[PDB]
This record gives structure tokens, sequence and C-alpha cells, in this order.
């Protein structure tokens, strides 16, 4: 109830605080020990009638001539549920979490994708080169030129977004990232741990966005190039590389807008705050699990498909004539690997892939593969 | 709460701030345009005794059309150096004065106004001397030839650079830095809030951090003064001067750009100096 | 990335105004082109508010409406006029292009049957490909001496317009059965609904589909197969709306199989059960597909205008659309044997023969080569 | 520094009257020239209140107005009458000149549409350069045998007046559109508004531009290119004002680029965003400037009359003003072939054709030399 621990010899089992197990009593279960560690830190960080009455309860236990654990919890859990109810009141109503989560979904998870296709359109040449000590500022301006380019005018939450360049510990895109200076109230909900797994999603989701925006520009040229019996192999490969990518870019609006719609529903349901720290935590773990980022085999096979399109799209853009000067000689290289990589993936999916493989197999084309 | 309230509703702390700005920071026109205009009419032993400079102020306040209040007094127009003898420097201070219950808040060091003042006055020396050559050439008008029209285009090309650097100052040190500290106030805080309002010296390019940006300004201001000396017997002597002006200005645009990577205040400068050019 | 819209002919200028009064109503835009108080990205169609329109007798009818501040009959006759006002209109078009930041496409509304459309619409498509070569030109053309104007125009739309047909016969039919009208002023109400929902995903910030390329590239695989069809069901779950799309009783049309499907949902349906709906559709096998190439069925979500319940629009690429061409070209041959060079109308019949051939050959297991 | 006005012809005496009404309304000055009870320096225009007016038929009705206590058709005939009263009228000017402390300029309100004042305007400017060579003169001329009287006064205005054009044609377009008049006293309501706000920085003290030479010296680059146009948007933040000013729908005028702009804001708007609006105008590239010298746009703030909402004035020097002259002089050549020496009309046509050459030469990247 006072957030401080009166101790100068490391006696009590608590020593940003932590918990102690090598000194914790025997008959006390760890479950209530965790409950104690939370009910206090929620006061020390936080800096009426809900204060004195509990003091009478604790004092009452001191009169009991026999330590009854079955009662020790009925006083702890009420204290726990009261501060949790009091904390949820602030973490949602006073300090609006919905507005803040709405910011994270837009920028971290590419929710506002329309801002990034312009930022990619501008800050492109300055990242294919290896990174140096100056590129960190060369992009923060381009990102700032972007938000104004989409008529988004808001001096709030604009300087809070600072792109980072992991330099000196190599293509520039591989080190790109976005950090977020969190405010004071949500400092407990968004630790450097949870705010890091978010970044990994932004790294991957941007890549698929980069290759897709790149790939379709080539289509904007093939159709444009309407005025060779072998040049037609391009679109017969482009569309193959398109459907696998575009629909892979689906299941994303239906894993984000579906997992998110649960995370927001678990919030407005439980008056308790302890659920939010777990509902949000499970929401994050699902994205790493559903989006196949943790599944190594698929993530190490589709990755080959990613950089594969970079080569093909460049091949069509690096010229304006038919594929004769060893381009066709380079063209048939990838199809022997791509189509091999294509059906290689097919055996992998044959829990969560059911939502994905269904879309690619709508016409049973891979069934003929 | 009763201590702070005692200051506003009884001793007019809100008035003193919005009054010293009228006089020191030269916000009130028809006063700087009348003080600087008088002093610049003269230019040694003259213009230094308390009979002219201690009296030019009492002649200036009459042409202010704003003031002549108990606040308007206590404008000691003193000096801090004895000049011996084309440059852009004329050292002269202008110190406000207060009494006991207000002296404890407005620090005797917050001396820094005198730091930002001598710059702002130096700026007026351009818009008057440059106005002179614009007015000195008017009486020359029959005399229409390539040597004439090509000459006047230099003034329009040099004036615009001063009329844009001034428009910057009239935006940072008088309006946006005044938006803060006016909607910020509404006893210890008054000391720090004031120490944060003036600390006007950061957006004013007077800080030693961005000092190289200020050093280049003198090269610009100096060449305009030389342009005033040659009020077409020596046209080519002036043609070389303008070409030096176009080089230094073209060098400023690069030194400010290189200093963007390392200050959001300077960001608005490049948008001012550069607009549809490089 | 903005889209400049052009409107030609009486039918084109009429549908556009009804498309404009519909669009500005979905937003908080007063008829005086001023925002009313009362997130919705409005930059794609409006310039900072003015719509990026170029309208080309009926103009008087538009300026008499309270929306005033919003801004012969032979094929040979229409074309001759075009070359005479060649320079006059392009300065109107060019100045709008330079005014836009990054112009992307060209929406055109015109009717092949309409004389002015059959004369002036055809001329622009050749000039538009000449001046600006890297800009897509998509048209909302609408099928109805009458066969002549139609086939001569189709000769241009198959090589110039890289991308939707609206048949008045089916529209007049739908008017009787489910609307019970019997005029032009009533059927246009439903026309505006199609064009509006066609560009829903662009006017609201989403995850993908943030450009006109984001919709068309998945539909058109080859420069020849570039004809689409629309379907508007509501005249409630996600599985409910799809079963009404595939019924030919609502598609405005009069072996055969599709190429790719794009589904647009404007409701607030739970996005979790959409993957359940697709599974039952593949089980029922309600639509036939192509076996040669990989294709999939797509679906997208958006938000209805709040200032104005589930709607639905589908984009279909069917080979049955070739029959409508045959009917027209059949009547063309009928008038050819009954009645300066008379040669241009001869080559036009030959080039459209390739188009109908490409679709009839597309429904074979050996469409390639 | 005091300013004095002169009003000639029927037009100048009319708009100057309403100019005196609106200005007298800004300050707490009763119609009877007496201050009522109810900061603003009222000494530049008023002299202890007495306005420094000089009025040269309608004058009878002017004294019949409640503001009484506030004080042929050819060009050569208008020039002759000015010579017959050379000394008689001039005494009023002199006695008002040195009786004033320090004269700064001479505001001239007159019309050039064939009136006796139009010639009367030509004469005064010749003598104003004769007697006082150190006194600026500004004139708010207004544009419509009418070609004759118009082109002649242009010969004097280009070498005497060191500095605002207003064409009735572009004014009436504003009248029918946003006031719906379908009169003379109706359009001048807006005209007086332009002049009133034109001297907002003079009657109210500010930091920059505290004198009539403070406004003109920046815009006019050479004594020849000395023509200005105006803009007045309120008929809401800073980005709303400047964007509505640059539109050709608001300009009071019937390649091409700007030389200098001046925007006067009269509201209490938040000055923190004035730099942001400057960024968005640059990036969208909504206006085009000269290529040779660095040309910018300047803005200054002031305060409205507290007795009487965000207003704004736009002052510009656009080389498109050359087109207006071409409309005039073209009519002259047509009237030159259709109808004591007729030699003055020659040099007049000669000198303006030098000016029309001077504008067209300013738009080239090599205007120097």
């Amino acid at each position: 109830l006072h957030g401080l621990l009166l101790d100068q010899h490391e006696e009590f089992f608590i020593k940003q605080f932590s918990l102690r197990v090598e000194i914790l009593p025997s008959y006390i279960p760890v479950r209530v020990a965790e409950k104690i560690l939370f009910v206090g830190e929620s006061v020390q960080m936080f800096e009426k009638n809900q204060e004195d009455t509990f003091a009478a309860e604790l004092h009452r236990l001191k009169q009991q001539p026999l330590f009854s654990l079955v009662d020790f919890e009925q006083v702890v859990d009420r204290i726990r549920s009261t501060v949790a109810e009091h904390l949820w009141k602030l973490m949602v109503e006073e300090s609006d979490l919905l507005g803040q989560l709405k910011i994270i979904k837009d920028f971290y998870l590419l929710g506002r994708g329309e801002l990034f296709q312009a930022f990619i359109d501008t800050a492109q040449h300055m990242l294919k080169t290896p990174p140096t000590a100056v590129t960190e500022h060369d992009v923060n301006v381009a990102f700032q030129q972007s938000a104004h380019k989409v008529l988004l005018d808001d001096d709030n939450l604009l300087p809070l977004l600072h792109l980072t360049i992991e330099y000196h510990g190599a293509s520039g895109w591989a080190a790109l990232g976005l950090s977020y200076k969190v405010q004071w109230p949500l400092h407990i909900l968004f630790t450097p741990a949870v705010l890091e797994k978010y970044n990994v999603v932004f790294k991957y989701l941007l890549s698929v966005r980069r290759v897709q925006a790149e790939l379709q520009h080539c289509w904007a040229l093939q159709m444009q190039r309407k005025h060779q019996t072998d040049a037609i192999k391009w679109r017969l490969r482009n569309h193959m590389a398109f459907l696998v990518d575009n629909l892979q870019y689906y299941l994303q609006v239906d894993v984000l807008e579906s997992q998110f719609s649960q995370l927001l529903h678990q919030i407005n349901s439980t008056r308790d705050f302890e659920s939010i720290r777990l509902a949000h935590d499970h929401f994050l773990s699902n994205l790493l699990a559903q989006s196949f980022i943790l599944l190594k085999p698929v993530f190490h096979c589709l990755n080959e498909i990613l950089d594969l399109c970079h080569s093909f799209c460049s091949l069509v853009s690096q010229n304006l004539g038919p594929l004769d000067e060893r381009g066709a000689a380079q063209l048939s290289i990838l199809v022997k690997g791509f189509s091999r990589q294509s059906s290689l993936l097919f055996k992998i999916l044959s829990n969560s892939d059911l939502a994905q493989l269904l879309l690619r197999l709508d016409y049973n084309k891979y069934y003929t593969q | 709460k009763a201590a702070v309230d005692y200051f506003f509703v009884e001793l007019h702390l809100e008035a003193h701030y919005e009054a010293l700005r009228h006089f020191l920071l030269m916000e009130d026109g028809e006063f700087a345009q009348s003080l600087s205009d008088l002093l610049f009419e003269k230019l040694p032993g003259e213009l230094l005794n308390p009979l002219v400079l201690n009296s030019v102020l009492s002649k200036a306040l009459q042409c202010s059309l704003h003031g002549d209040t108990p606040h308007a007094s206590n404008l000691s127009l003193a000096l801090k150096y004895l000049p011996e003898v084309p440059d852009v420097l004329s050292c002269l201070e202008l110190r406000y004065k207060v009494d006991w219950p207000l002296n404890i808040v407005i620090t005797e060091g917050c001396s820094k106004y005198s730091g930002v003042f001598s710059f702002l006055l130096q700026l007026k020396l351009m818009m008057w001397a440059l106005k002179d050559v614009c007015f000195h050439l008017k009486r020359t008008a029959m005399a229409g030839s390539v040597q004439f029209r090509q000459l006047q285009l230099f003034k329009h090309e040099m004036q615009h650079f001063v009329k844009v650097i001034q428009g910057y100052i009239a935006n940072q040190i008088l309006h946006v830095t005044w938006c803060e500290f006016r909607a910020r106030l509404a006893l210890e805080e008054i000391q720090r809030a004031h120490a944060e309002y003036l600390h006007a010296v950061f957006r004013g390019l007077l800080t030693e951090k961005a000092a190289p940006v200020m050093n280049v300004i003198h090269s610009i201001f100096s060449l305009v003064l030389k342009f005033r000396s040659q009020l077409h017997p020596n046209f080519a002597l002036m043609q070389q001067s303008y070409n030096t002006f176009k080089y230094y200005s073209h060098f400023l645009f690069k030194v400010v750009t290189k200093l963007v990577n390392r200050q959001p205040h300077l960001e608005d400068f490049l948008l001012r100096i550069n607009f549809n050019n490089y | 990335r903005e889209i400049i819209t052009l409107q030609l002919g009486q039918c084109g200028n009429q549908i556009g105004f009804e498309f404009w009064k519909q669009l500005c109503a979905e937003h908080g835009i007063s008829p005086e082109g001023i925002v009313e108080e009362f997130t919705d990205r409005k930059d794609v169609f409006f310039y900072q508010y003015i719509p990026r329109a170029v309208l080309l007798r009926v103009i008087h009818s538009i300026l008499n409406s309270p929306y005033a501040k919003l801004y012969g009959n032979n094929w040979a006759s229409g074309f001759s006029q075009g070359e005479k006002i060649h320079e006059d209109i392009f300065d109107i078009i060019d100045r709008e292009a330079d005014g836009s930041d990054s112009l992307e496409g060209f929406v055109l509304c015109h009717s092949i049957a309409g004389g002015t459309g059959s004369g002036l619409g055809s001329y622009l498509l050749e000039r538009l490909n000449d001046r600006y070569p890297k800009k897509l030109v998509q048209t909302y053309s609408v099928f109805p001496v009458q066969p002549y104007n139609s086939l001569l125009t189709l000769k241009r739309l198959t090589q110039n317009a890289d991308c939707v047909v609206l048949d008045n016969t089916a529209l007049n039919r739908i008017a009787t059965d489910r609307l019970h009208i019997q005029s032009f002023s009533q059927i246009n109400q439903l026309v505006s609904t199609i064009m509006s929902a066609s560009t829903t995903t662009l006017r609201y910030p989403g995850y993908m589909n943030n450009d006109l390329i984001g919709l068309i590239a998945s539909l058109i695989p080859t420069p020849r197969l570039h004809f689409l069809m629309t379907g508007y069901t509501p005249l409630t779950t996600v599985l409910d709306v799809m079963r009404r799309l595939l019924q030919p009783k609502n598609v405005m049309v009069s072996n055969h199989c599709y190429i790719a499907i794009l589904n647009i949902i404007q409701g607030e349906v739970d996005p979790t059960q959409v993957h359940k709906s697709l599974q039952r559709i593949r089980e029922r096998k309600l639509a036939n597909f192509i076996p040669w190439g990989p294709a999939s069925i797509q679906v997208a979500l958006s938000r209805k205008s709040p200032y104005l319940r589930v709607s639905g629009l589908m984009m279909a690429n069917h080979t049955s659309i070739s029959s409508l061409f045959e009917r027209t070209c059949r009547q063309y041959d009928k008038l050819r044997k009954r009645e300066d060079n008379f040669d241009e109308m001869d080559t036009s019949r030959e080039i459209v023969q390739q188009l109908i051939d490409e679709y009839h050959a597309a429904t074979r297991p050996d469409y390639i080569s």
C-alpha cells in the first residue's frame, strides 16, 4: 500500500523490481507471490477508503494463531482485483489506449500503407546502396516529406516516429526500422521487449510490400509496352510470380484485421487490467506464429521467392528490347528454380496453412503441378 | 497561488513583458524606424556625449504613438564602448530598469536582451542604407541605357535577401517564441519560464553552436555597405562587388544544408532562403 | 497518385454528374464544393475542393443545377471535328497533368453508340497513347448505323485502352423486373452505384489496393484479355453475399469460364469467417475456372460512408463476354451485304476477329501458343 | 509620415466615398467626424477629425449624404480642362502639403474609361513629378473611343506612377457568382474592401513594413515592371487562406510566372503554423516563380479593428498582366484603320509596345542583359 519496502539487509523476498525464489517460503505458492509482485509495482510506478480498511484486514491476520493459506488469498486477491480495477480505469479511460493502439496498427503494422508506397517511391535510390553514417538523416526527411505528401498534417505523433538505421553492427533495407518514443502512462504496457517484436513485423511486412509495389510497376510497363515468340514467356512467368505474391499479401488483411478485432474485443469486455497484459501479449505471439515468421522452413523458402522477383523485375526494367543479349539465357535460370521452389512449397503445406493454401488452390492449378 | 496572483492583478507583470518587447525587441514600429533613422543620419567625438544620445530617445518616444506611460520611462539609452572611427558595427546598448518587487523576478542577467538587440539594430542599418541607394538613384532620372537598367537589377537582387532574412526574424523571435510564454504562464516557475522564453537567442542565430552561419552574414552585410559607398564613372568597380555577393549567397545555401544532418529551428531557414532555385 | 477523369458524349457527361453527385455525397462535401462539419482519404478524386474533371447542349443543363460551382451522329463526322479542336483541348488536359503531383491513370466515360463518343472518344485514345505513353487509360464504356459506330470503336479499345462494359439491354431489363420503371433518368441511378463502389478501396485507407494498378493487374494476365464485368447484389454474413454474386441473374450480361474474380465488401462483417465462406464455395463448385494457369478468387473489405447493412460488388473476367461481340459483328456483316476508300472498316473487322479468337481459344487446355 | 488621397472623375469620387465610409467604420469615428466613446494610429489618414481628401456632379449628392461633415468624354478635353485650372486647384495641394508634417506619398483613385477625370488623371501626374520629385505616388486605376482614352493614360502611368489594376470585367464575374446581382454601388462594396485591407500594415503599427516604401520596394524590381494585382479571400487556418488566394477565380484581373507575392493576414491565427503552410505550397508546386533570381513569398501579420473570422489579402506582380494590354492595343490598331498632328498618339502606342516587350523578356532564364 505504500510502494516502498522497508529493508536494509535483503530479507523480504523482493529485491524496476524483481522477485526472489531462493529465499521464498515453502508453503507459500508462487502464484500468490506473482500476485504480490504486481500489486506493489503498480503503486511504486503510480507514485480514500481503499487504504485503511485493508490495514485492518492485514492486522487481523496477525491475530490469527494459525497461518491459514486458504484465507491468505482471500485478502490478497481482493486487494489485487481492486488495484487492477483502478488501473484499468486509467489505462483505458483517462490514458486512452485505443487511440494509441490505433497509431501502432497504422505505422508499425503498415496499417496506413498509402503512406509507405509514396515513401518507398521517394526514398528508394538512397537505400539500395550500402548504408553509411549519413543515410540516417537522409530518410527522416523523406518520411517527413511523405506525411505531408498525403495531406496528413499533425504536429502530434509526427516527431514521435523516428526511423532507425542499424549501421556498423549489405543492402540498406535490411537494417531499416521504426522506433516509438512511448509516453509515461503506457510505459508499463510497452516495454522494450514487446516494442521489439513489433519492429520485426514491420521489417518483414515492409519487404513484401516493397516487392509487390515493385512487381506491379513492371506490369504497368508490359501493358504499356504494347506497340517475339519468346518474350511472351515474361507474363507467363510474371503472373505466376504475381498470384503467389498478391494472394500471399492476402491472408494478411485477414490475419491482421482478424487478430486485431479480437484484441480490441478482449479489451472492452473485461473490466480487469490483468487481462489486457495477457490479451495483448497473446495477440502479439499470434502474429509471429500466424504470419509464418517463426516457422523456419516456410520462412526460409518464401524468402527465396522474395529476392527472386527483385532479379526478374530488374531484368525487365534494365532494358527496353527483347531478351536476347543473354537475358533469355538468364531468364530460363529462375524458372528452373522458381517452378521448383513453387512445387517445393506445395509439399510443405500438404493448423494455420488451411486458410492460406485454399486461396492459391481455388482453381486447382497446383493440383496439376 | 496567492503569491502569483498578487503579481498579475496588482503589479502588472503581464504588462512589463508585453511592454519591454515594444521597446527592446523593436516590435512597435514607428519607434525603431524613428530611433535608428535618427542615429543613422549622423554617420567620433560627436554622437557620444550625453547631450545628443541621451536626448535622441526623449525625441524618439514622442514619435512612437504608443507609450509615454510610467512603463515608457526607464529607457536608459547608454553606451559601453568609445569608438575611434564602411563596416557594419555600431556598439550601443539599451537597458530597461525596474523597481524592487519586480527586480527579484526579472534577473539582472536576463543583459541578454542587449545581446539580441545589437543584432536587430544592425539589421535596420541595411534597410535604411539600402533604402538610401534606392532613393539616391531616383533623382538620377532620360538617362536610360544598358549601364543603368543592369545596375538597378543588382539592388532588387540584394534587397530581397535582406527582406527575407528579416522576415525570418520577424517570425521566430517575435511571434512563435511569444506564443509560448504567453499561453504558458496562465513563484519559482516564473524564473524558469522567463529563462526559457529569452533563451529567442537560440532561434536568433546568436548561439555559438550555429555561429559559422552567423559569420557568413557579415560578408553579405559588408558588401551591401560598399555598394552604398559607390552612390557610371566606376560601374565595373561595382560589377565585381555584386559578383562577390552572388557567390557568398550561393555558399550560404550549402553551409546551411550541410548543417541539417547534425536543429529544427534552422529547418525553416532553407525554406526561406531557397524557393524555386538551388 | 491522382486520376484525371474525362467525360465525352451525352451519355458520358450524364453518368459522370450522377457519379459526381454520388461521390461528394459519400463525403462531407457541400454542393458548393465546400467541406461541411458533420479519416476518409479524399485526394484521389479532388484537388485542393475541386474534382479533377474535364467535361466535353448538355453543359447548360449542368450549370443550371444547384451544383454549378462544382467545376452529327456518324463515326466519320465525330472524328473530323476531333482533329479540328486538337490543340484546343490538350492544353486543358496538359495543364491538369502538370498540376497533379504524380498522375497515374485516365478514367473515361463514353458510349460507342453515342455519335460524339464514336467520333471524339476514338480519336483521344490514339492521341493519349502518343503523348503520354506511361499512363493507363481505362474507360467505363457502355454498349447500346448503330452497329457501325460500335465495331469501329472496338477497334481502338482493343489496342489503346489497357483496361468495363455496361450493356443497356440488361440494364433496361433489370429496370423492369426488380425496379418496375416501365427512362434514362431512372436507370442512371444504378449506373452511378457501380462506378462508386468500383473505386471504394481507393478512397479509404486500407492495407493493399491503394492504386488503380492494385486492382487491374490481378485481372488482366495478357494484353489481349482486357475486358471485365461487374455485379451489384443488394437491390447477413459474408457467405450470404457471395452466393448472390455468381448467379447470372444479377450480372449485367445477356466451354465458358472466368479468369479471376475480385470481390468488394462495403460492410462491417466479421473478417474471421470469410475463409470459412470460400471453403464451402470450392466444395459446391459454383464457378468453373481455367486449368492452364494459376488463378485465385480474391476478396477485399472497406467501410461504408458514415455520413450517409452490407453491400457488395464483384469484378468478373468472363469469356462469355465474347458472345456480345459476335452479336454486334454479326449485324455488321448483315449491313455490309445490304448497305473514300471504305478500307478502314475492313481492317477493323479483321483485328476484332483476333480478339474473339483469343477468348474462344482461352477456354482450351492449350491456350498458350 | 502622412498620406493624402486624390479622387477624380465620377468613378474615383464614388469608390473613394465608400472607401471613406469603410475606413471611418474601422476606427471609432462617428459619421459626423466625431470620436465616440466605445492602439490604432489614426494620424496617417486623419488630421485634427478631418480626412485629407481632395475631390475633383455627384459631389452634390456626396454633401447630401450624412457624411457632409467629413471634409466632355474625350481625352484631350480632359487634358485641356486640367490646364485651364492649373494654378487654381494646385493651391489646395500645396497648402495641404507643407501644412502636413512630412508627406510620404499620394494615393490616386481614378478611372481611365474615357472620363474627363481620365485626362485629368494624366495631367496631375505630369505636374506631381514636376513640383515634388521626392514624393511617391500610388494610383488605384480601374479598367473598363474607349480604346483611345485607355491606351493614352497608360503612356503617362508607366513613367510617372512608381506603383494597382482593377478591371470591372473580372469584378462582375464575382458579382453574379457569389452575390447574384442578376449595379455600380454594388461592386464597389468589394472594391473598397480591397483598398481598406491594402493599408492594414500602415494604420496599425507592426515590425516590418511600417511605411509605404516598405511595401513597394520589395515587389517592383525595375521602374518599368511596376504593375500589381490584388487578392482578398474571405467572401479556418493559414493553409486555407493562401491556397484559396492563388486561384484564378479570386484574382481581380481578367510562359508566365510570378516575381514576388505579399500576403497580409489580419486574423488572430496561431503563428506556429505559418511556416507549415509555406512548406505545403512549395511541395505541391501550386505556383511558379522566375528562374533567374531567387524569388520568394512573404507574409506578415496584423490585427483587425477590435470594434468590428480570418481575413487575408494577396498582392502580386504577375507577368500575365501583359495579356490585358494586348487586348487594349489590339483594339487601337483596328480603330487606327477605321476611325492637329496626331503625333502624341503615335509615341503613346510606341512606348507601351516597349513595355509589352519588357514583360515578355522577363520570363526568360536570361533576362539579364
